[PDB]
């Protein structure tokens, strides 16, 4: 399903799908 | 980018994995 993920929700969510493997927060 | 767009429109999980390292 799509998501609306705004703040700390977003890297909650990039967290759950990256685990592992670690992610990069990258805004403007 | 995708920080813009998951929280002004939406975005997917799979959109999401184009962040992973
Ligand atoms: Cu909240």
């Amino acid at each position: 399903v799509n998501q609306h993920l705004c703040g700390s929700h977003l890297v909650e969510a990039l967290y759950l799908v990256c685990g592992e493997r670690g992610f990069f927060y990258t805004p403007k | 980018g995708i920080v813009e767009q998951c929280c002004a429109s939406v975005c997917s999980l799979y959109q999401l994995e184009n962040y992973c390292n």
